[PDB]
């Protein structure tokens, strides 16, 4: 079994583990993956914060938080910063190559982030079914990556993603109604044919 | 015109509800209002602000006497001509 | 107003409110504590502790127990569930 890859493929998309494209925009901080699930102890819970990124645009900066070791470690405006430094410094470790903050974690978790939007945590056979959140539980099985916080599958992703906010009194995102024109695609298309 | 829901998300700003308190938030903005359930207003602002806005809130300076700067850009003695 | 300026001055006082006479208005089931915190744990929250350390605000919550569900408080054996 290889090791598997979460993403964030710009504004208001992601793709688990298993592999599986979604659609949910929100405002609110989400639980992207952690591994407090059910009966583990667990080490780690790596959180996504964006800000006004319901509509992908110039705005949407994205906000990072991640949780181990009783470390902080968080990251916005194209820099990493500290807040809490964790017990055992000997995995933390940071490696700025290129377009990237390549960022090592343990022997099994380690994060790359182009410093605008897109976060992939990258995970290794250890954990294999140990794991949830928006990317999924990392099982092999794609049908079941939308198991939500109350232990059940949603047909809807907008209603999934609602389950794993972080604060129970920010907004649900809304249902749209489902149109393959998005915005400013809608009326114009000329500008449908351009972007395609 | 259109009355909307709450809570609420849209542009930076949450509409939200905080210990029964009606809240506004717009950290990004660098502005915090909350309306009681009596009707008191109530607005938090940062220090990035400091001796620059003016209003009827007057400016953010630490002196209280210099809290009636006009809109013309003068001093005052009556609250209501300020 | 004197206490909601001497907690932002930074000293947050106790207790005025039993002899006071005047208790400040807020909807059914919850009562005006003083020095809440504003995380509080509702019916379908996530318990994700060390992440709401905001200051301490004051207003109204629910009981004890008798957690947070639309606008009300209900026990915690009452919690729904959402589908
Ligand atoms: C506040 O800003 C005004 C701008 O003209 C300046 O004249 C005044 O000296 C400032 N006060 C202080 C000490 O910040
Ligand atoms: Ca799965
Ligand atoms: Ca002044």
């Amino acid at each position: 079994v290889c090791d598997a890859t979460c993403s964030t493929i710009g504004m208001a998309h992601y793709l688990t583990f298993d592999g599986l494209k979604y659609l949910f925009p929100g405002e609110c901080q989400y639980v992207l993956v952690q591994d407090y699930c059910g009966s583990n102890p667990g080490t780690f819970r790596i959180l996504v914060g964006n800000k006004g990124c319901s509509h992908p645009s110039v705005k949407c900066k994205k906000r990072v938080t991640i949780l181990v070791e009783g470390g902080e470690i968080e990251l916005f405006d194209g820099e990493v910063n500290v807040k809490r430094p964790m017990k055992d410094e000997t995995h933390f470790e940071v490696v700025e190559s290129g377009r990237y903050i390549i960022l090592l974690l343990g022997k099994a978790l380690s994060v790359v982030w182009d410093r605008h939007l897109s976060i992939s945590v990258v995970l290794k056979q250890t954990y294999q079914e140990k794991v949830c959140g928006l990317c999924g539980n990392f099982d092999g099985i794609q049908n079941n990556d939308l198991t939500s916080s109350n232990l059940q599958v949603e047909e809807d992703p907008v209603d999934f993603g609602n389950s794993w906010k972080v604060s129970s009194q920010c907004a649900d995102t809304r249902k749209v109604p489902l149109d393959s024109s998005p915005a400013t695609c809608h009326n114009n298309i000329m500008k449908q044919t351009m972007v395609d | 015109d259109q009355r909307v829901s709450m809570p609420y998300a849209s542009k930076g700003l949450y509409l939200e509800t905080e210990a029964g308190y009606y809240k506004l938030s717009g950290e990004a903005y660098g502005f915090v209002a909350r309306i009681d359930g009596s009707g008191n207003f109530q607005v938090l602002l940062s220090d990035r602000y400091f001796n620059k806005t003016c209003g009827l809130c007057g400016n953010f300076n630490i002196f209280a006497e210099d809290d009636f700067m006009t809109q013309e850009g003068t001093l005052t003695s009556d609250p209501y001509d300020f | 107003e004197y206490a909601r300026t001497c907690a932002q001055e930074g000293m947050v006082l106790y207790g005025w409110t039993d002899h006071s006479a005047c208790s400040p208005v807020c909807p059914a089931g919850m009562e005006y504590r003083q020095c809440v915190s504003p995380c509080a744990r509702t019916c379908q929250s996530l318990h994700i502790n060390e992440m709401c350390q905001e200051r301490c605000v004051d207003g109204c919550s629910c009981p004890e127990g008798q957690l947070l569900d639309e606008g009300l408080c209900v026990e915690s054996t009452e919690c729904p569930c959402v589908h």
